[PDB]
């Protein structure tokens, strides 16, 4: 089956959060092989705790392992931005089986605001020769992870051929998003320029490329 | 020291089998009290235990997966492999390789593999079209420019972009791929360079798409 953990847990950009891992009598109740793993985006899980309370080599003292009945728990005392990751609990199951939980995405939030860095690209000579046109708008280093992209033909808005990604976490903890505008060689040439207008927390960053 | 690397196809269709192979190095796969296991994490969902093989050689699997899992190993080649049959897209996941440091003490995995993406679809592969993204700094820091590569229309994930055969690592930002309305993926890579290097430095992006066998090197020169 599976171990129940809350889908999300948000924490004060200070301290202190607790994550629950609920199982049953014949896994978390009889055996003591409860392990927690921390997985920050793109990488594999990192062993943080095993044997209910045993912290692994290198793990800080602010990580805590606890257990009541068929419910295991991980406590983080004073969170850093390092702690922003998905959390998985595991256990032994008879006979010689393992079980992972649903996972808990930890969100730290008293984090500063970061304005998005926008880079707009004109369709390449090679792409236009290939009878195609793509406008590359690249948004990065922004916090919180929520943006709205407006594409403009001269000064009029564009909705058709717009493809925007969902904001994802970066190595540094901030967010990144990619907006793509599909047009035809004639559409790129028949206008004086196109602009990628990015909105983030009531502020606007506009970038412009011209044929 | 103990280092794990998964081998496997990135695209497989429903009737096919999954011959995923993990290579162990810096430690014997038949020694001490070591257990080797497979774990998959579908796209944005949670970790799932598949099965283990112990240093003595006998295996155990998840009861739900048990029916189509026939884990095997090669002690001479320091390898272990997973075999999945009757595959449907529920088997689309990043498949992991992991070690248990003791077995007479209990479950926990200390060392893991980087993972290999397996995607099940019917869904022919498409190699990416690489386009050059020439520099300008109307939105950048003075002295710094912004160039990159447009890796457009490829199926499926992933693709790896490196600059000058790995010689250029600093200021490199590779963006998460966009899944288009067409069903294909598209991504861009960016390197912030000092504008002074435009009339100097040669910039080549090394795009690699293992599923379709694509390996493209594109020179990004100013226009």
């Amino acid at each position: 089956s599976a171990l129940t953990q809350p889908p999300s847990v948000s924490g004060t950009p200070g301290q202190s959060v607790t994550i629950s891992c609920a199982g049953a009598n014949n896994d978390i109740g009889t055996y003591a092989y409860v392990s927690w793993y921390q997985q920050l985006p793109g990488t594999a899980p990192k062993l943080m705790i095993y044997k209910v309370t045993t912290r692994a080599s290198g793990i800080p003292d602010r990580f805590s392992g606890s257990k009541s009945g068929n419910t295991a728990s991980l406590t983080i005392s004073g969170l850093q931005a390092e702690d922003e990751a998905d959390y998985y609990c595991a256990s032994y199951r008879n006979f010689n089986n393992a079980v992972f939980g649903t996972g808990t995405k930890l969100t730290v939030l008293g984090q500063p605001k970061a304005a998005p860095s926008v880079t707009l690209f004109p369709p390449s000579s090679e792409e236009l020769q290939a009878n195609k046109a793509t406008l590359v708008c690249l948004i990065s280093d922004f916090y919180p992870g929520a943006v709205t992209v407006a594409w403009k033909a001269d000064s009029s808005p564009v909705k058709a051929g717009v493809e925007t990604t969902t904001p994802s976490k970066q190595s540094n903890n901030k967010y990144a998003a990619s907006s793509y505008l599909s047009l035809t060689p004639e559409q790129w040439k028949s206008h004086r320029s196109y602009s990628c207008q990015v909105t983030h927390e009531g502020s606007t960053v506009e970038k412009t490329v011209a044929p | 020291q103990v280092q794990l690397q998964e081998s496997g196809p990135g695209l497989v269709k429903p009737s096919q089998t999954l011959s995923l192979t993990c290579t162990v190095s810096g430690g014997s796969i038949t020694s001490r009290y070591y257990a080797w296991s497979w774990i998959r994490q579908p796209p944005g969902k949670g970790l799932e235990w598949i099965g283990v093989i112990d240093y003595d050689g006998d295996t155990y699997y998840s009861p739900s997966l048990k029916s189509r899992v026939s884990i095997s190993w090669d002690t001479s080649k320091n390898q272990f492999s997973l075999k999945l049959s009757s595959v449907t897209p529920a088997d689309t996941a990043v498949y992991y390789c992991a070690r248990d440091p003791d077995v007479v003490t209990g479950f926990h995995y200390d060392y893991w593999g980087q993972g290999t993406m397996v995607t099940v679809s019917s869904a022919s592969t498409k190699g990416p079209s690489v386009f050059p993204l020439a520099p300008s700094s109307k939105s950048t820091s003075g002295g710094t420019a912004a160039l990159g590569c447009l890796v457009k229309d490829y199926f499926p994930e992933p693709v790896t972009v490196s600059w000058n055969s790995g010689a250029l690592t600093s200021g490199v930002h590779t963006f998460p791929a966009v899944l288009q309305s067409s069903g294909l993926y598209s991504l861009s890579s960016v390197v912030t360079v000092p504008s002074s290097s435009l009339g100097t430095q040669t910039y080549i992006c090394n795009v690699n798409h293992k599923p379709s066998n694509t390996k493209v090197d594109k020179k990004v020169e100013p226009k």
